[PDB]
């Protein structure tokens, strides 16, 4: 479920090797963002090769 | 463990007109003897074949794995093949001999 | 035979237990068991009726001057539930080729 | 006072009993809760053909060391005189049931159990005696004394 | 269009290749075995 | 009738030699060439491919317990990609479950328009009073009872 996939993250992120160790300078950068328009600019030619791929 | 209706014979279809009893004995061959196998050679029947094994339980694993199985670019016809139906073509005789023998070399 | 369908017209209309008809008994434990193979014999049908039970003591009847059976058997369990599983259960059960029959 | 009467009882198993619930004749050895094959359990340790644990037979005639085949263990085996036994032997000198080969779990590990076979078998030229499971490790060697064949065990790797 | 057919011929091509370089393996691996199992035999019999 | 009645002598004398042997000593019983051709219906030929690829299927049975113990596997490769099939199409023709192509498998095949052959063919009505709508079973057996 969602929440539990949140829980994954976290802890996702806290098994990470060295991750919070700023000794050297290292830096970590979370980023999240949207494909904008997806659905709206997929190509139905290109989609059926893509298509032809898998089935 | 079986269901009843199945049959040592089983009708098998979407063959296509060239194909060899090469392949056939082959192919059908991983779960048993053959006891024979039939082909329609007429207008009809072509692209049908009827196969049949010394054992029941050869076919069951056949219909089993060989389900929906593929040659070219066709997939199979398997059916368990039925009884009774078209037979009296032929007739019951000649049992007269062969039972005289069974009486007479063991003698029972 | 007609036993299987009277448990199927006893399930079906939801009988509920207590009004069972193996609650016509209570007082019984010896079983009849019919239409049993010629074979079979005392530690035999023993060793397949210890299943639901522990059997004290069965008497099948084998004819006196052959001395063999005569095809049916009554026998005494330790348990009466037992032998209410028993009849309810074990019934029209193949051996040997031949559906034995059981009841009170 | 010699016999008393003549019939009295048995308390005794019947052959109809252990014939209906044995049958390909009626057999011997049914095998024990364990028995499992061999694939399905190099599906449960992950093994695909490459990496997975598939037991071959080898051949050697006793007069002449190879292959009249080649066998796999991994589709119980019933090795016996050849119809009943599935692992047909031309070997006259076995009786009518020799021996069976099941693959148990204590891990799916092979083993070899004698039916008490009227001559006998011979492991790595060393017999056994009747009536338990005996594991096998591999490159052991199955013909009790000198037997018109012999056997080996691998598993498949390299 | 061109892409696909072209594409679907390379990967045909490498098809052939890895089988071609699966099979010296396979009797490589099944000399290999023959190869202990004779010399088990051998171990067998002095 | 009297071949009838001889029929059912032989087969009581059969009863009799089976059940006897076994005391001397099912459906699985090993088949003769013209009992082979006492089931299937008109129109089949039986084949040899070789002489080799039957020796084959003689040493199937041995080779059912040997060649099982063997080395086999099946894999897949990924490659890119004809399909024919058949309902019965002709205008309607109502659906076949899939058993009863069996029977109408006939019906199936489109070669049409070339004698009795014919009156088989159209004689799948029946398919019509077996499976459709229930005005397609009411004409077709209208249809069928005046023929």
């Amino acid at each position: 479920p969602p929440p539990l996939l949140v829980y994954k993250w976290c802890q996702g992120i806290n098994n990470l090797q060295d991750v919070w160790e700023t000794s050297e300078g290292e830096c970590n950068v979370m980023l999240e963002s949207r494909f904008e328009k997806m659905y709206e600019k997929i190509d139905l030619t290109l989609l059926n090769r893509l298509l032809r791929l898998i089935v | 463990r079986l269901p009843p209706e199945v049959n040592r014979i089983l009708y098998i279809r979407n063959l296509p007109y060239k194909i060899t009893a090469e392949e056939m004995y082959d192919i059908f061959g991983k779960y048993g003897p053959i006891r024979q196998i039939r082909v329609g050679n007429t207008p009809e029947t072509r692209g049908t074949a009827y196969v049949v094994y010394e054992d029941i339980f050869d076919a069951k694993n056949a219909c089993d794995h060989l389900s929906g199985f593929n040659v070219c670019n066709r997939y199979l016809v398997v059916l368990y093949y039925n009884a009774n139906r078209a037979f009296q073509k032929m007739d019951t005789k000649k049992k007269e001999e062969q039972l005289k023998l069974l009486k007479e070399k063991y003698g029972i | 035979k007609l036993i299987n369908e009277l448990n199927e017209r006893e399930v079906q209309l939801g009988v509920a237990d207590k009004v069972s008809w193996h609650s016509e008994y209570k007082d019984s434990a010896w079983i009849f068991l019919g239409g049993l193979p010629y074979e079979l014999t005392e530690g035999d049908i023993i060793c397949v009726f210890s299943q639901y039970g522990e059997i004290v003591n069965i008497n099948l009847v084998r004819d006196k001057k052959t001395g063999k059976s005569k095809g049916f058997c009554f026998l005494c369990y330790e348990d009466q539930r037992s032998t209410i599983l028993a009849v309810d259960n074990f019934n029209g059960i193949k051996i040997k080729g031949r559906t034995i029959r059981v009841d009170h | 006072n010699l016999q008393a009467q003549e019939e009295e009882r048995e308390f005794y198993n019947a052959r109809r009993r252990e014939h209906r619930q044995r049958n390909d004749p009626g057999g011997n050895n049914k095998e024990k809760e364990v028995p499992a094959k061999e694939k399905p359990s190099f599906e449960l340790s992950g093994a695909l053909l490459e990496d997975t644990n598939t037991f071959r037979g080898v051949v050697i005639k006793y007069s002449e060391p190879k292959r009249w085949r080649l066998y796999p263990f991994k589709n119980a085996y019933l090795l016996g005189r050849h119809p009943i036994d599935h692992p047909s032997c031309s070997k006259q000198h076995a009786v009518f049931q020799y021996r069976l080969v099941e693959y148990t779990r204590a891990r799916v590990k092979p083993y070899i159990i004698d039916l008490g076979s009227g001559n006998g078998t011979f492991l790595n030229n060393k017999r056994i005696e009747p009536q338990r499971y005996y594991e096998l490790k591999e490159k052991d060697v199955l013909k009790e004394i000198d037997d018109e064949d012999e056997e080996e065990e691998e598993e498949v790797s390299d | 269009y061109i892409a696909d057919r072209k594409a679907r011929e390379a990967v045909e091509m490498r098809a052939q290749v890895e089988r071609k370089m699966a099979q010296k393996e396979k009797e490589k691996h099944e000399e290999k075995l023959r190869e202990m199992a004779q010399k088990a035999r051998e171990r067998r019999a002095g | 009738a009297e071949t009838p009645r001889t029929d059912r002598g032989g087969d009581s004398i059969g009863e009799t030699p089976t059940p006897g042997a076994s005391k001397r000593k099912e459906r699985n019983r090993p088949l003769s060439d013209e009992e082979l051709d006492a089931m299937f219906p008109e129109g089949y030929k039986v084949l040899p491919p070789p002489a080799g690829y039957v020796p084959i299927r003689t040493p199937a049975r041995k080779l059912t317990a040997t060649p099982t113990p063997l080395g086999g596997m099946t894999g897949f490769h990924m490659q890119t990609e004809m399909k024919s099939v058949n309902d019965q199409p002709s205008g309607n023709l109502p659906f076949l479950k899939p058993d009863d192509i069996q029977y109408f498998d006939k019906l199936l095949v489109d070669v049409d328009e070339s004698e009795e052959q014919k009156e088989r063919k159209i004689m799948k009505l029946l398919l019509k009073i077996k499976n459709g709508t229930p005005p397609m079973r009411k004409a077709a057996l209208r249809q069928i009872t005046d023929k």
